[PDB]
């Protein structure tokens, strides 16, 4: 259900974007996001590799966002590959694309449905990364997320949520 | 259900593992694929767990999902850890993961007083690079009977 | 807030035991946390630096050779682009694999590398496994930055890795030009008629 | 929080008489060590210790099992914990926590009643060499590091041996830590 | 109604007087070793001291169970006592008979150390009573490796000689001393087993 902190990481490991927005406070805030992004890409690598011998992913639309971005029932690409962690102060999802590019939302609203309205908030911040940062000839390729029309836009978003 | 079944002792090393489709419950040849990068695994989540939990009382993992099956955990301030790979369309385990504990592993492995309550071989070799195994007969048997309805 | 610039992720490669992770250690500032090796695999620091007017941040990614992590290690050279072998002059065996580490390195990590090549262990200097000058002609004909490296007392890191940041900056320091932003007018009543 | 837990743990839970067991049989197992020994007292309490480590280790898990807690790290939380939901759990007292040092460190557990001692007269010839209950002292030098702390605990006086009460000062020295699985590559 | 405490620190503590026999023999005064306030204390334990009797020479085995049936003596003539302030009505110290303290033991110690009765007994009438427990209460517990069931009945035997003891100790409380022996005697459906003399 609900977010409290957007982490986008690359598709080479190390993040380029994250904001923990009403934290309200002054959180910890350096390079042990790094470290985090990596760690996090390290364990969606090793959860593929082990799997038991056994040998889905309908989502729908609930209106999110309050037109809106898509009206049907889609798929996800990343079966072997982690997908929720689940704690008792925060659960965290993730969300892999197509290319590789996985994204990260921490929540604070802890306790199978979950992930129902959880990727169709994640491709709707996915839609707003490939119309906003993509056409921006000042992005390079593969650099921190620089641009300030990527954060009010994601913003409203959330705040139309919770 | 049930997939399969582990121990990780204060040590970090496996010192129980039941595989079904009756597989081995012993470390012959699924050894060494996943069993330390599991608690690698495992270890890992539970360290950012603890850089990212305000409040008082910190927490630890309570399930992993990925997109086919499940990880629970339950993880005993003696450093003792029930890790357990399941399936989806059931809730958390975490009541079974607890009856597990108060009333197979302390009625039969620490009460019992013939075999040791694992912490090592008393070696500086059993920090993670030793082997040994549990293999009390009763044990074994109530634990492959309890889970044994859970398909 | 974060400010830097440009982030590239630098591998540290080698066969195990040549002292990679000591020649890190001093090296890095340091990474906050001493964490383990061997749980996820490979381990990270970072390091900042400056090129040219822009920031850089650098992500040192140190890589453990187990035989477990067969997949995963080859997972984790996936959009590699700075890259460095290290090998020691003491023991010999590791320079009969480094050219296979060169070759598995080549593969799979960008469309072009820049691979350094750095000697440990330079403080035993009457133990040479193999003479430096063959490894430095090895160098010469695979485009690669050679250092002593030796251990304790040195900076040849610290102008060796700088030097591969710039190298490695120009093969992605492509152009800009300017964010002035001054150009200011019109200030009226506005008579206006549509 | 916790007092009520201690009790609805004190609902179901295997219980027998304290009076006419269990005092014999710790009385038993410290005469066979005055005679065993053969009337020496000042190497008892160094077997005593010795078997209260060796009790405990292996209590510790059944305790973790009882009540669902997690490892404790302040001495708040252990002296809150041993207070209230460990010897009420286990032998149906309480203690206080008095003599409070600096820095948060090295505290005092004196036990008001206490079910090892209860009923014993003790003889002359053990006034200055002997410790009755030193179990005690065994069980929470090894209970207390299988928490991975590490700790100190020592009796410093007791009711058979002088009018004032029985109290153990446990100090805390250094806290151990988790160790990485494996040595290197 | 008595004042109480829990049975499973009892139990615990009623497991592991035998690591303390092997103790207070073989330590007359792999080991190991910790420190106290500048103090340093030699500690071996229970996996490392049990074993220690299967290879055990014989007269130090034996040095061992007199131990044991003397810890048991102590806490049964100490323990009759305080079951005679219970009730224990209706038989006296001399006591011609002996059905009639047997239907004391079963009904009024086995009771107060384990719970139960010991549910068979069977009489030889010239003073020979055999009293069967099916699940005795301690070694609820114990079982060796991946089947070798026969080398833990000869592990486990020292375990017996507690209520070789108390037998000894509740009939001391009436009036001499007698022999004793233990046996195992598994049952017939979902064993242990004492004499008299």
């Amino acid at each position: 259900m609900a977010i409290e902190t957007i982490l986008v990481i690359n598709k080479s490991g190390g993040l380029i974007y994250q904001r923990n927005f009403t934290n309200d406070e002054q959180k910890l805030n350096s390079n042990e996001y790094l470290i985090l992004a990596s760690t996090l890409h390290g364990v969606f690598a090793i959860a593929s590799q082990l799997t038991p011998k056994a040998l889905n992913t309908i989502p729908y639309i609930p209106y999110v966002g309050m037109d809106d971005f898509f009206k049907e029932p889609f798929t996800n690409w990343n079966k072997s590959g982690l997908r929720q962690l689940c704690t008792d102060q925060f659960t965290m999802f993730i969300y892999q694309t197509l290319t590789g590019l996985k994204f990260v939302a921490i929540s604070s609203s802890v306790m199978n449905l979950a992930i129902q309205i959880a990727d169709n908030f994640l491709r709707k911040v996915y839609c707003l990364y490939s119309d906003y940062v993509m056409k921006d000839p000042s992005y390079s390729m593969e650099m921190p997320i620089r641009s300030n029309l990527f954060d009010e836009k994601v913003k409203k978003m959330v705040e139309n949520l919770q | 259900g049930i997939y399969s079944f582990w121990i990780f002792d204060r040590h970090c090393n496996c010192i129980f593992d039941r595989e079904w489709t009756l597989a081995s419950n012993s470390a012959s040849k699924q050894n060494e694929e996943d069993a330390k990068l599991l608690y690698g695994m495992i270890f890992s989540l539970r360290s950012i767990t603890q850089k990212l939990s305000k409040g008082s009382v910190k927490n630890d993992i309570r399930s992993i999902s990925t997109g086919k099956y499940r990880v629970h955990t339950y993880c005993t301030a003696s450093g003792l850890w029930f890790v357990l790979l399941s399936d989806f369309k059931q809730q958390s385990y975490t009541q079974v993961l607890q009856y597990i504990y108060s009333h197979i592993y302390v009625k039969y492995v620490s009460n019992n007083l013939l075999s040791p309550y694992d912490f090592a071989e008393n070696e500086n070799e059993m920090r993670g690079q030793g082997t040994r195994k549990i293999t009390n007969r009763n044990f074994i048997s109530v634990l492959e009977s309890f889970l044994a309805p859970m398909v | 807030g974060y400010d830097y610039d440009y982030l590239f992720k630098i591998v540290l490669i080698g066969d195990s035991g040549v002292g990679k992770s000591n020649l890190l250690s001093r090296f890095t500032t340091d990474e906050f946390n001493i964490e383990s090796k061997s749980t996820i695999g490979v381990e990270f620091a970072t390091r900042t630096i400056e090129v040219e007017n822009k920031k850089i941040k650098a992500q040192i990614w140190d890589t453990a050779g187990q035989e477990r992590y067969r997949a995963i290690t080859s997972a984790y050279y996936r959009g590699a682009v700075g890259a460095l072998i290290v090998y020691d002059i003491s023991k010999s065996s590791s320079y009969e694999n480094c050219n296979h580490w060169l070759t598995e390195l080549r593969e799979n990590a960008d469309d072009n590398v820049a691979v350094g090549l750095i000697g440990n262990k330079s403080d035993l200097a009457h133990l040479r496994a193999v003479p430096t000058d063959e490894a430095k002609n090895f160098a010469m004909e695979n485009q690669m930055l050679f250092t002593e490296t030796s251990a304790l007392n040195s900076d040849n890191v610290d102008k060796a890795f700088r030097e591969l940041i710039v190298a490695i900056f120009q093969m992605v320091s492509k152009h800009q030009v300017d964010l002035s932003g001054s150009g200011t007018n019109n200030m009226g009543s506005n008579g206006a008629p549509k | 929080s916790l007092k009520a837990m201690g009790e609805e743990i004190w609902k179901n839970k295997t219980e027998k008489i304290n009076t006419e067991l269990f005092t014999l049989t710790y009385g038993s197992i410290v005469a066979q060590l005055c005679q065993d020994y053969e009337r020496d007292f000042n190497k008892v309490n160094d077997h005593l210790y010795s078997m209260g480590y060796n009790i405990g280790c292996r209590l510790i898990e059944d305790f973790l099992a009882r009540t669902a807690l997690p490892r404790c790290e302040n001495l708040v939380k252990t002296s809150e914990v041993l207070s209230k939901c460990a010897f009420k759990i286990f032998l149906n007292i309480t203690p206080n926590i008095t003599n409070w040092s600096h820095n948060k460190d090295t505290f005092s557990l004196i036990l008001d009643e206490n079910p090892l001692a209860d009923f014993v007269e003790l003889p002359m010839d053990a006034m200055k060499s002997l410790w009755y209950s030193n179990i005690l002292c065994g069980v929470l030098k090894g209970s207390l590091e299988m928490v991975q702390l590490d700790c100190d605990v020592w009796f410093v006086s007791d009711i058979l041996r002088g009018d004032s009460q029985t109290e153990i000062k446990v100090k805390l020295n250094r806290i151990l830590k988790d160790e990485i699985p494996i040595g290197e590559d | 109604s008595l004042p109480k405490v829990s049975q499973s620190v009892y139990q615990m503590l009623l497991n592991e007087m035998v690591p303390l026999a092997m103790g207070i023999e073989r330590q007359i005064s792999i080991k190991r070793l910790k420190i106290e306030e500048h103090h340093t204390v030699d500690i071996i334990r229970s996996h490392n001291l049990i074993h220690e009797l299967y290879k055990a020479d014989e007269e130090e085995k034996e040095k061992v169970l007199a131990r044991l049936r003397n810890i048991g003596f102590q806490i049964g003539l100490k323990l009759s006592e305080l079951l005679i302030f219970s009730n224990n009505p209706n038989l006296k110290f001399k006591e011609m008979d002996l059905l009639l303290i047997m239907k004391f033991i079963c009904r009024d110690v086995w009771k107060q150390i384990f719970g139960k009765q010991i549910d068979n007994l069977k009489t030889n009438h010239r003073g020979t009573f055999y009293l069967l427990d099916y699940d005795y209460r301690p070694i609820q517990s114990f079982s060796l490796e991946e089947d070798a069931k026969n080398e833990e009945l000869k592990m486990i035997e020292p375990f017996l000689e507690i209520p070789v003891g108390i037998i000894r100790g509740v009939l001391s409380s009436l009036g001499y001393s007698s022999e004793e022996v233990i046996c195992l005697a598994s049952f017939i459906d979902r064993g242990v087993s004492f004499h008299v003399q």
